[PDB]
Order: structure tokens, then C-alpha cells, then sequence
């Protein structure tokens, strides 16, 4: 039954990411004016078939100043983390119910680094390393806050279990408060996923590994906005009902997954001085700030939460 | 006054999230001061019984520790209820 | 048992496709940012377990030292800040 | 118009809904009708253990009641 | 699953004389994340859910990070190295063999002294609370903020001054 | 026979390979604002499968829009070998069919047929944006017309 | 003639009311939500396109297409 | 534990070898130094977890602060070696012979 599990988990999160691709480009399209995809199949349903089959059936023009073993441990690694990430996540019963869940999260995200740097010392250039220098800056910098503001969120729950925000939201959302933190959560999932404003990676692969490297980015898209649903805005949980919780959780990372795209449709890029001076003057002086009001409202309110 | 008001407006104006890093700083260290819900905590985190309460002989001179959890010449925390 | 399970199928997976796929047919800065995110990282090593700490009875105190710490943090950073350590103008 | 990228994100949503009620059935079944048992510390553990042993047939969720 | 534990400090043993013989500080930066999983993952299996992760999200997400940074921005990868690391992991072929006959003396020589290979699952838990809560890792490691504050400052002393020290050295 | 779905199996990888172009736009002069305008809402490049611009190391169509100078010919010409098999290349233009009106010049080429070789030419001067699609089309068909796994078969 | 192009006619005020207005401008992300705002507007319009192969664009009676050598 | 233990303390030795025989590198010994760091780590969480001694646990993280700074101020004066002369070699720090 496991198993079973597995491939019930597995399966629909690769199809959905296929079809993420296509929603984007329609609401791109329609934002700009246009259609997007009408043809290949009825409304497109048919297009991220046809490119994976394409692009699996391209020929692989493998730099030859390389090392293959970094070469083939990158995007497996990407996919591996993007997959083992959708384990823990409560929807609203979990796969693997894990205590520390959330620190899985934040290590299985920050182990990303290894390849996008793996992938630019291995093609053998500078203009690469440079670019893969910067986004790794970039990664790291906005790891920093991407646990800070956990740190200070999970204080209103007193345990690092992500099946306790749901009665933890049982009668509120954690929106409410800490909106402020979110506002610098919902950021750091672009800068950290690499998305638009923050692309400086992407604006030197072959089919395959452009194809996992692909997969693994909408993955992760679809996965912290998922976190978000699941954090700040905790659905509705009747013990009865996990069907009505998966629905809700479902509309509302549609919802967020489909603001990214949004974003990316509606404003420039970024800089990167620009973008390094934003978390290290702006998100960074708040996130203590707001740390250290988080650590004190417990306190001067008598409601500091349990650990079960 | 005028100066150090105007000073602020300044940077009310140039850099709020600073002043609104500060803010919350100062915030933080002086609430916990003037609230007067700050005891409870420490008082509820006492009373949380994570462990067996290893009761003591009956010899004699003790009438203010019960013999059941039924009594009332031991503690009891209506307080939190009525928080 | 299951954990293992699970990354193991997510490996052979990953290691299936990117098979197939071929069957088929120097500044200081950057160095300056590393540091500084280890001086930040190390800090949340240091204040994660609040939600272990804040269970306890001397408020007082863990009030203090968490001030303590986000606050000498702070002043790290308005000094590297000072220093013309945020700058990236070469 | 607007309304020809709901072919793919209905399809979207069906999938992001299909984890969490098959996990939830799944569980239901394999753990007879109840839900699974988390065990965040030990007294959970050693109660369950405690369940199988007395079940008899080696299975925490079979639960006994007065008449045994 | 006996053999578990004995298999991931194996493991380990083997990641530090990847180290040890030094075929680049790129290949070595991956020895050492091999080494740091299997650690974490050694420490979960000895119960330590919180150190184990920690390990995880600081060692590796952190400090490993920065080595292969620091590595590729201030080092050079020069064509001598392949022959010799082709030698070196021949090298590590012998020195796997060489330790595995040293165990293999050394269970002749104590059989309850150095290694039980016979009571190999066993000795690895020796007691605990079955029904006691409270007594996981967080509960010492949050102990500082109470008990052992000396060891707080100590380290936010540290860190602190660290700043100071690097924009001194690199400067 | 295996003649069946071998004959299935050639059109399912053409179906992909002509679903999922991918353009180099190698855009030189006045025959690519024609090309920004097939982009453009009123025939949507998009909606067929046809990206707006990918990066030349990942692309199968390679558009050479305006005039080819000796000056530039090589780096063309190291963009095709740095494209990957299978790619096929769309001449848009007089200047790129022929030289067009600077076909007696010496600092012009007369063909990107010289410099690599070409499946489709589209003529004018510029040609519409809707000409530079019937010729898009066009590559289509003459991939949907290939019998590669035929070949291999029957060999 | 000629106009000015990112001049104020005359210095601000620093009152505390537009200060908190471009603090709030600042922090609660607002000239950017009108963007937003554009293209959503813009996805719910009617898009340009038209199927080429069935519907073609307009030309009118001068337009200089492909050659023909005429009769009487 | 024993067997465990052993392999541990045996690795530690195999990290302090290495170091002490360089091989032209910098990073190859500071890397040493990092696994010496983690196989005591290891160790000393390993007897906390054993022991059940909670009081002992802020030692894991006290000597991973510190090497973490250890490696910090290594890797800076690994930087200064190569800014200066252009590689992370030995035979280049020859001076103060005289
Ligand atoms: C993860 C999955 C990765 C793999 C990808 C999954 C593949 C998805 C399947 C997509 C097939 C779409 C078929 C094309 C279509 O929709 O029809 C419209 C197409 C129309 O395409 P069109 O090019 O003619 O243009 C349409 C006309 N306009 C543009 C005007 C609208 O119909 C055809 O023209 C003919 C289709 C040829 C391809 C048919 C495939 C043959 C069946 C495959 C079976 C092969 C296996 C048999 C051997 C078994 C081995 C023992
Ligand atoms: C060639 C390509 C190479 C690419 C490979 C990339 C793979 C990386 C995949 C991501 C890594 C995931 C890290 C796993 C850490 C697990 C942390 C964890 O939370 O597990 C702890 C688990 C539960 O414990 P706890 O939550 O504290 O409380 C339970 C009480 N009810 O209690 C346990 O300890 C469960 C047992 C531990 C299981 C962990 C196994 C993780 C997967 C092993 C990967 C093996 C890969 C091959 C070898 C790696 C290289 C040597
Ligand atoms: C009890 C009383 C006291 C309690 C304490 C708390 C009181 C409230 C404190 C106020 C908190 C303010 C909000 C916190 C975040 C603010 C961050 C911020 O302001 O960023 C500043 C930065 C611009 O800075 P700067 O360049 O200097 O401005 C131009 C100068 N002319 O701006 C930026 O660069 C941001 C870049 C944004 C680019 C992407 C925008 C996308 C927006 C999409 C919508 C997101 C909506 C949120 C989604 C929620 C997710 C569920
Ligand atoms: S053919 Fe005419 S329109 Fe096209 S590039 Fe040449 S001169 Fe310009």
C-alpha cells in the first residue's frame, strides 16, 4: 500500500508541473493579449508531452571540457530534493509524518546550492562560474530570512511539526499576524526559486538535464506555494473531511502558483546589487525586529502555545 | 524637540523601515514591562505537569498537602480557567 | 524504512530519466557574503531552539538572551554596513 | 477568452488533490478505519506497542474493549 | 538491520581516508558531504532527530557550502591531478582491504573488546524512558537559554567578533 | 507488420519534433521586425508551439532575418554547429535568399545557402509576418513528410 | 514651445502626513499593485489573434505581392 | 557504541594523517580539519544520546560555532595566500628561512 502511496504522490505532482508549464504560458499570452497554446491538443492540454518528447529525443551536444559525474549528479540531485520535498507536507495527513519537518524542508531546499554550483565549475569557462558565483550568492543570502521568519512564525505554534498548524489555524489564519512576515516569505520563495524579478540566472544544457533542471524549478514553485497555504493560510480542517481540506489547500496554491506568473508578467528585473541590497538593508533589519517581537508577545500575553 | 522631531520626520520619510525595525525593538524590550499578563506565563509553565507527582508520607504534622486529588487544601488553578 | 523508500525511488527515478534522455536517439565580495552567511547561519543554530526555551520557567531570562543575541547581531551588521561591506561598487 | 485555461488548471487541481484523500483512504484501510497513529514521543509509542501486544494478533489497531 | 549502524560508521571511515588521501579540494569537498550525511544519519539512528538536522541545515547547507565557493573562486584545478587520483583511489582500494583484515585481527584478538561482531545490533541502545515524554534533544540544546547561559554569550561572542576579525584579515 | 507501427512511431516523433519548435532567431535587420510581429497578439508565434526566443544551445529552428555580411558569416556559422541535431534552418528574406538589393556588394553574402545549409526560403522584402508563418508551416509539413525510422528499417 | 519632464514647480512638504504617505507608498508595495492590476485588466479583454490558416489579415488594393505577366 | 566508536576515533586518526602530510594543496588540509571537527561532533552527541545526559548537549554546538570561525579565518587566509601569489601551494611559503 506504500508503495501505492508513493506513485499516488509521485505521479499527479509531475502532471501538474507538466500542465503548470502550459497555464503559464496561457495566462502570459492573455495578459499580453494573445491566446498562447490552442493547437496541438484541445486548448494545449497536449503541448508538454510534445515538448518532452522532443526535447528526450534531441541529441545530447555534452561540453567536452566537463566531468560527467557532476554532469549527471545535478539535475538528479535538483529532482531528487524537488520530489523528497512534497514527503511531510500535511493534506491535510501526511505521507511521512515527521517532528522537525519544516528544518527538512529548509535543509532539502538549501542542498540545491551544491549542483547550481556543480553545474558552472564543471562547464569549464568564467562567464559561467561568474553567473554561478552570483546565484548561489543569491540562494544563500535569501536562505537567511526564509528561516528567520519560520523561526518566529513557529512560536505561535511550539513545535517544528507542520500537522500542528492545522489546529493551530483551526479558527484563524496565521495571515493576520505576521503579514509582515509573509509579505518577506512570499518574496524569498522568487529570489530563492530563482523566479522573476529575481532570474539573474536565467536572463548550457543538453535535453535531458535541461528537462530535470525544468521540472525541479516548477516543482519547487508549486511547493513553497503550497507552504504558504499551509502556513499563513491554515484551510480548513473538519476531522471528517480531509477531502475538503486537499480542496481548499488545492485552490489556494493554485491561487499563489498562479501569482507568481502574475509577477513575472507584470514587472522588470532585478539588479543584482539591487537585489542583495534589498534582503540585507530591508528584509533583515525587520525580520529581527519582528523576531524579537514574536519572541516577546508570547511572553506579555500568557499565550504561549504547548509542546504535545 | 523641533530639531530631533524634524530629524525623524526626516527619516519617517527616507527610511521607514528603520525606524520601523527600531520601533519594534524598543517595543519588544519595554511591553513586557507593562503588561500584566507577563507572570502567567512562567506561573502556567510551572503548572504543566510533565512528570509523576511523587507523593510524601502521612506522618502527621502536614494538614496543608492533601490526601486526594479531591481536596482543597492544595493548589488550584481556577485562574487560568478564569484567564 | 520508509523514508529510505521513498529517496531511493525518487533516485532511481531521477537516474531513469537522465539514462534515457541519452538512449533514446576574483572578487573579495563574494567571499565577504559567504562569511557573512555563516556568521548568520551559526546565529540560527543558536536561536532555534526557542520553541524548547520559551516552554520553560525563566522567562526572564530567555527573554534576555535572545535579546542579547538578535541584538549584538544587529550591531554586527550596522557595522559591516558601516564599513562599506554591502556595497558591491568595486 | 480568460476561460480556456481552466482545461489545465482543473487538471492541476485534480492532481494537488489526489495525494492528500488517497493518503487519507489508504490510511483509513490500512489501519482499520481509524486514522494513523502518530507517536511524537515515547508514552505514544509504548501505548501502541501495549495495544498490539494485547490484540493478540499483532496489530496495534485492533482494539479489545470490556469484553476481553 | 543489525549491520546498520556498523555499515554508516564504515561509511564515514571511508569518507575521511577519501580525505585523507587528497585528490582535490572539490572531490574532497564531496567526501566530506558524504560524510556529513552519513554522520547525521548515524546520530538520527542514535536518537539525535535535533542535532542530526542541525548537521544537515549548518554543516552542509553552511559551512560546506562556502569551502566549494571560496574553492572555485580561489583555486584552480591544474591536468597533473587525474593520474594521481586514479593512483590515490587505488590507493583507497588497499587501504579499504588493509582495514577491513586490521577488524578482522582485532575481533581474533578481543571478542567482547574492541568490536562484538557477534552482539553487533545489540549495544546500541542502552536505556530509556518508554513512557516518559520530554526527553529529546531540543530539551538539553534549549537548556542554554536557562542553564548554561555562559555558553550563549560564549558563542554569540564569538560570531560577534568574527566580523570584526575577517574585515581586518581581508582587508 | 512491424510497417504499422513503425509508420506510427515516425509520425508520433515527427508529431513532437513539429509541435515543439524551437526558434534561433538570428535577426540582423528590417526582415525581424516582421518576425516580432508574427510574435506579436494577431498570429501569436506562441500558439502553434513556436517560443517567442530560446537560447541558441537548446533550439531546432534557426530564422536568418536580413542581410549576412563576411564580418558575420562565422559567427552564424558557429551557431549552427553549436545547434543540435536535428535543426533545420528558414531563410527569411531577399537579403538572406539571394542578397537581395546588396546582392553586388563586397562586404555582403549572396545566401545564407553558402554559409549553411537552408530548408525553406521565404521571399520579400520583408515578407509579412503572416508569410514568414505560411513558411513556418510549411517546415512543418516537410518534417510531418520525413520516414527516418523507415529508412532505418528497410536498410 | 517647450515643457519640463521630472521638475516639480516648487519644493514639498515634509509634513508628517505625506511622509506617511510615501512611507506607506514604501512599504505596503503600492505603485505596484497597479500593474498588477493593468494585467489583469488585460486578461480579462478580448486577445487580437485570429487562426491564420482560416482567418487571414487584411490587405488592401495596393498591396505588392508576388509577380504576374498579364494578357489582354 | 564500540564499534562505532572505533571508527570513529580511527577516521579522526586518518583526517589528522592527512593533514599532517600535505599534498600541495591548502583546502585538502583545512578540509582534514573540518572532518576532524565533524567525527568529534559526532562523537561527543553520540555519548549525550548514550548517556541520556541533556546537560551535555550544548557542547556539539558550542565546538561547531567554533570551528565554523576556525574555518572562517582559514579560508580568509587561504584567500589572501592565492590573491597574492596565485595558487593555494606550500613550496610558496619558503620565505622566513632567513
Ligand atoms: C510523460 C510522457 C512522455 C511521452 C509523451 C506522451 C505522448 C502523448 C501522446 C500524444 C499523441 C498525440 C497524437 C497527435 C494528435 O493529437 O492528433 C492530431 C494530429 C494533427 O496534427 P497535424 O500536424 O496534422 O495538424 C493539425 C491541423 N491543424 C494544425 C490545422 C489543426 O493528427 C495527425 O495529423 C496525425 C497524428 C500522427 C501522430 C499519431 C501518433 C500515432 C499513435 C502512437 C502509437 C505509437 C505506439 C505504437 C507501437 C507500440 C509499440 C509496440
Ligand atoms: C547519485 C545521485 C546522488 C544524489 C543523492 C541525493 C539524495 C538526497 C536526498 C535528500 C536527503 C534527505 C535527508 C534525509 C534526512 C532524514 C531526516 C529525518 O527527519 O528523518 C528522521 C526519522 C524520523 O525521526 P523524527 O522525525 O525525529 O521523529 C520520529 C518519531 N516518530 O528517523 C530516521 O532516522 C529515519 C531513518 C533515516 C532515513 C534517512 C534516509 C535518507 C535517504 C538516504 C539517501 C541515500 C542516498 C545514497 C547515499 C548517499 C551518498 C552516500
Ligand atoms: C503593534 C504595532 C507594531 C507591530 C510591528 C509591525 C508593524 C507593521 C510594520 C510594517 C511592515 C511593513 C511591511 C514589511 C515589508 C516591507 C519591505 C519593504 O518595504 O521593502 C522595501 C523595498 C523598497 O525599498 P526602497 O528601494 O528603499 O524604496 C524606494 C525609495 N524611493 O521594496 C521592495 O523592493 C519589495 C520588492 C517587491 C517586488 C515583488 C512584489 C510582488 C508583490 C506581489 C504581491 C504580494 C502580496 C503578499 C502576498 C502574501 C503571500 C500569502
Ligand atoms: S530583404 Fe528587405 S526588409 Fe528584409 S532585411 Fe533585406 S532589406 Fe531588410
Amino acid at each position: 500500500m506504500f508503495f501505492i502511496n508513493i506513485l499516488t504522490l509521485l505521479v499527479p505532482i509531475l502532471i501538474a508541473m507538466a500542465f503548470l508549464t502550459l497555464v503559464e504560458r496561457k495566462i502570459l499570452g492573455y495578459m499580453q493579449l494573445r491566446k498562447g497554446p490552442n493547437i496541438v491538443g484541445p486548448y494545449g492540454i497536449l503541448q508538454p508531452f510534445a515538448d518532452a518528447m522532443k526535447l528526450f529525443m534531441k541529441e545530447p551536444m555534452r561540453p567536452l571540457t566537463t566531468s560527467m559525474s557532476l554532469f549527471i549528479i545535478a539535475p538528479t540531485l535538483s529532482l531528487t530534493l524537488a520530489l523528497s520535498l512534497w514527503v511531510p507536507l500535511p493534506m491535510p495527513h501526511p505521507l511521512i509524518n515527521l517532528n522537525l519537518g519544516i528544518l527538512f524542508i529548509l535543509a532539502t531546499s538549501s542542498l540545491s546550492v551544491y549542483s547550481i554550483l556543480w553545474s558552472g565549475w564543471a562547464s569549464n569557462s568564467k562567464y559561467s562560474l561568474f553567473g554561478a558565483l552570483r546565484a548561489v550568492a543569491q540562494t544563500i543570502s535569501y536562505e537567511v530570512t526564509m528561516a528567520i521568519i519560520l523561526l518566529s512564525v513557529l512560536l505561535m505554534n511550539g513545535s517544528y511539526s507542520l500537522q500542528t498548524l492545522i489546529t493551530t489555524q483551526e479558527h484563524m489564519w496565521l495571515l493576520l499576524p505576521a503579514w509582515p512576515m509573509a509579505m518577506m516569505w512570499f518574496i524569498s520563495t522568487l529570489a530563492e526559486t530563482n523566479r522573476a524579478p529575481f532570474d539573474l540566472t536565467e536572463g548550457e544544457y543538453a535535453a535531458g538535464p535541461f528537462a530535470l533542471f525544468f521540472m525541479a524549478e516548477y516543482t519547487n514553485i508549486i511547493l513553497m506555494n503550497a507552504l504558504t497555504t499551509i502556513i499563513f493560510l491554515g484551510p480548513l480542517y473538519y476531522i471528517n473531511l480531509p477531502e475538503l481540506y486537499s480542496t481548499n489547500f488545492m485552490m489556494e496554491a493554485l491561487l499563489l502558483s498562479s501569482t507568481f506568473l502574475w509577477i513575472r508578467a507584470s514587472y522588470p528585473r532585478f539588479r543584482y546589487d539591487q537585489l542583495m541590497h534589498l534582503l540585507w538593508k530591508n528584509f533583515l533589519p525587520l525580520t529581527l525586529a519582528l523576531c524579537m517581537w514574536h519572541i516577546s508577545l508570547p511572553i506579555f500575553t500568557a499565550g504561549v502555545p504547548p509542546y504535545m | 524637540a523641533g530639531r530631533i522631531s524634524a530629524f525623524l520626520k526626516n527619516a519617517w520619510a527616507k527610511e521607514p523601515v528603520l525606524v520601523v525595525s527600531f520601533s519594534v525593538w524598543g517595543l519588544a524590550i519595554i511591553m513586557p514591562m507593562i503588561s500584566p499578563y507577563t507572570k502567567y506565563a512562567s506561573m502556567i509553565n510551572k503548572a504543566t505537569p510533565y512528570n509523576y507527582p511523587v507523593p510524601v508520607r502521612d506522618d502527621g504534622n502536614m494538614p496543608d498537602v492533601p490526601s486526594h486529588p479531591q481536596d482543597p487544601l492544595g493548589p488550584s488553578l481556577d485562574w487560568l480557567k478564569n484567564l | 524504512m520508509n523514508l529510505y523508500t521513498v529517496i531511493f525511488i525518487n533516485i532511481l527515478l531521477s537516474l531513469t530519466l537522465i539514462l534515457v534522455a541519452f538512449w533514446l536517439p576574483f572578487s573579495m565580495k563574494f567571499f565577504l557574503v559567504a562569511i557573512t552567511f555563516l556568521l548568520f547561519d551559526l546565529e540560527i543554530a543558536l536561536l532555534l531552539p526557542l520553541p524548547w526555551a520559551i516552554q520553560t520557567i525563566k522567562t526572564s531570562t530567555m527573554m534576555i538572551m535572545a535579546f542579547i543575541l538578535v541584538t549584538i547581531l544587529s550591531l554586527g551588521l550596522a557595522y559591516e554596513w558601516t564599513q562599506k561591506g554591502l556595497e558591491w561598487t568595486e | 477568452m480568460w476561460f480556456e485555461i481552466l482545461p489545465g488548471l482543473a487538471i492541476m487541481g485534480v492532481c494537488l488533490v489526489i495525494p492528500g484523500v488517497s493518503t487519507a483512504y489508504i490510511h483509513k484501510f490500512t489501519n482499520g478505519g481509524k486514522e494513523k497513529r502518530v507517536a511524537r514521543v515515547q508514552y505514544q509509542w509504548y501505548l501502541m506497542e501495549r495495544d498490539r501486544r494485547i490484540s493478540g494478533v499483532n496489530r496495534y489497531y485492533v482494539s479489545k474493549g470490556l469484553e476481553n | 538491520m543489525n549491520n546498520y549502524i556498523f555499515v554508516l560508521s564504515s561509511l564515514f571511515l571511508v569518507g575521511c581516508l577519501g580525505l585523507a588521501l587528497k585528490p582535490s579540494p572539490i572531490y574532497g569537498g564531496l567526501g566530506l558531504i558524504v560524510s556529513g550525511f552519513v554522520g547525521c544519519l548515524m546520530v538520527l539512528g542514535f536518537g539525535g532527530s535535533f542535532l542530526g538536522l542541525m548537521v544537515f541545515l549548518i554543516y552542509l547547507g553552511g559551512m560546506l557550502v562556502v569551502f566549494g565557493y571560496t574553492t572555485a573562486m580561489a583555486t584552480e584545478e591544474y591536468p597533473e591531478t587525474w593520474g594521481s587520483n586514479w593512483l590515490i583511489l587505488g590507493f583507497l582500494v588497499l587501504g579499504v582491504i588493509m582495514e577491513v583484515f586490521l577488524i578482522c585481527v582485532l575481533n581474533y584478538y578481543d571478542e567482547v573488546g574492541v568490536i562484538n561482531l557477534d552482539g553487533l545490533g545489540d549495544w546500541l541502545m542502552y536505556e530509556v524512558d518508554d513512557v516518559g515524554v520530554m526527553l529529546e534533544g531540543g530539551i538539553g540544546v534549549a537548556a542554554m537559554y536557562s542553564c548554561a547561559t555562559w555558553m550563549m554569550v560564549v558563542a554569540g561572542w564569538s560570531l560577534f567578533a568574527g566580523i570584526f576579525i575577517i574585515i581586518e584579515i581581508t582587508r | 507488420r512491424a510497417e504499422y507501427v513503425v509508420t506510427k512511431l515516425d509520425d508520433l516523433i515527427n508529431w513532437a519534433r513539429r509541435s515543439s519548435l524551437w526558434p534561433m532567431t538570428f535577426g540582423l535587420a528590417c526582415c525581424a521586425v516582421e518576425m516580432m510581429h508574427m510574435a506579436a497578439p494577431r498570429y501569436d508565434m506562441d500558439r502553434f508551439g513556436v517560443v517567442f526566443r530560446a537560447s541558441p544551445r537548446q533550439a531546432d529552428v534557426m530564422i536568418v532575418a536580413g542581410t549576412l555580411t563576411n564580418k558575420m558569416a562565422p559567427a552564424l556559422r558557429k551557431v549552427y554547429d553549436q545547434m543540435p541535431e536535428p535543426r533545420y534552418v528558414v531563410s527569411m528574406g531577399s537579403c538572406a535568399n539571394g542578397g537581395g538589393y546588396y546582392h553586388y556588394s563586397y562586404s555582403v553574402v549572396r545566401g545564407c545557402d553558402r554559409i549553411v545549409p537552408v530548408d525553406i526560403y521565404v521571399p520579400g522584402c520583408p515578407p509579412t509576418a503572416e508569410a514568414l508563418l505560411y513558411g513556418i508551416l510549411q517546415l512543418q509539413r516537410k518534417i510531418k513528410r520525413e520516414q527516418k525510422l523507415k529508412i532505418w528499417y528497410r536498410r | 514651445t517647450y515643457k519640463y519632464v521630472n521638475k516639480k514647480e516648487q519644493e514639498s512638504e515634509v509634513d508628517m502626513k505625506s511622509a506617511t504617505d510615501n512611507a506607506a507608498r514604501i512599504l505596503m508595495w503600492t505603485e505596484l499593485i497597479r500593474g498588477l492590476g493593468m494585467t489583469l485588466s488585460y486578461l480579462f479583454r478580448e486577445p487580437a489573434t485570429i487562426n491564420y490558416p482560416f482567418e487571414k489579415g487584411p490587405l488592401s488594393p495596393r498591396f505588392r505581392g508576388e509577380h504576374a505577366l498579364r494578357r489582354y | 557504541m564500540p564499534s562505532t566508536f572505533f571508527n570513529l576515533t580511527m577516521a579522526f586518526s586518518l583526517s589528522l594523517l592527512g593533514t599532517l602530510m600535505f599534498r600541495s594543496h591548502l583546502m585538502s588540509t583545512l578540509l582534514c580539519l573540518e572532518g576532524m571537527v565533524l567525527s568529534l561532533f559526532i562523537m561527543t552527541s553520540v555519548t549525550s544520546l548514550n548517556s541520556n545526559s541533556m546537560s551535555s548537549m550544548p557542547i556539539p554546538i558550542t565546538i561547531l560555532v567554533f570551528a565554523a570561525c576556525e574555518a572562517a579565518v582559514g579560508l580568509a587566509l587561504l584567500v589572501k595566500v592565492s590573491n597574492t601569489y596565485g595558487t593555494d601551494y606550500v613550496q610558496n611559503l619558503n620565505l622566513l628561512q632567513c
